[PDB]
């Protein structure tokens, strides 16, 4: 669980 | 030029073990036994940009990171299938400039997740498959967005930015260029 989903998501925050 | 993506991975994994008190080279093989990329051919700026953007990624996921090792089941080489889960999303949902720093960031962490369980042997293995994934999958996309140099153009190392900004505040000017881009041989 997570990780795939989590880093996918949290990764779109590398800007703001 | 191309294999410089290796550096970007390696340099980060190196720093990752450094903040834990482990060594990359003690558990390495990447540039250890074979020479892929230089110590910083083009990458000197791109890896410098990469580590900063990577840091921006780390703290953000660090909340879950320490717990996630149970989820990924950080273990023998099949931890790349654990990191697969994530690199899978990571690629489909928007491979951008800063997005790629996430890949090499959690990859550098994937390293330590291995060393954590005292399996620091994954350290070199991960870095291999990380840079390779970049080589095969990411590099084309990167080039569509300009390249690694372009990444530092956008999100480059601001430490060095401020370093040169000091004298640039007075405006040095007087700098003309007869050069046209980076030439190759
Ligand atoms: C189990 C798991 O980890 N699941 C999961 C999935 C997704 C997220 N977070 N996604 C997400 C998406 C976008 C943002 N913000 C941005 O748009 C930049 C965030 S943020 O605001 O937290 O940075 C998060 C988390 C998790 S969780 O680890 O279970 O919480």
């Amino acid at each position: 669980g997570c990780v795939g989903r989590a880093l996918a998501a949290f990764g779109d925050c590398i800007n703001r | 030029m191309s294999q410089s993506n290796r550096e970007l991975v390696v340099d980060f994994l190196s720093y990752k073990l450094s903040q834990k008190g482990y060594s990359w080279s003690q558990f390495s093989d990447v540039e250890e036994n074979r020479t892929e990329a230089p110590e910083g051919t083009e990458s000197e700026a791109v890896k410098q940009a990469l580590r900063e953007a990577g840091d921006e990624f780390e703290l953000r996921y660090r909340r879950a990171f320490s717990d996630l090792t149970s989820q990924l089941h950080i273990t023998p080489g099949t931890a790349y299938q654990s990191f697969e889960q994530v690199v899978n999303e990571l690629f489909r949902d928007g491979v951008n400039w800063g997005r790629i720093v996430a890949f090499f960031s959690f990859g550098g962490a994937l390293c330590v997740e291995s060393v954590d369980k005292e399996m620091q042997v994954l350290v070199s293995r991960i870095a291999a498959w990380m840079a390779t994934y970049l080589n095969d999958h990411l590099e084309p996309w990167i080039q569509e967005n300009g390249g690694w140099d372009t990444f530092v153009e956008l999100y480059g190392n601001n430490a060095a930015a401020e370093s040169r900004k000091g004298q640039e505040r007075l405006e040095h000017h007087h700098h003309h260029h007869l050069e046209h881009h980076h030439h190759h041989h």
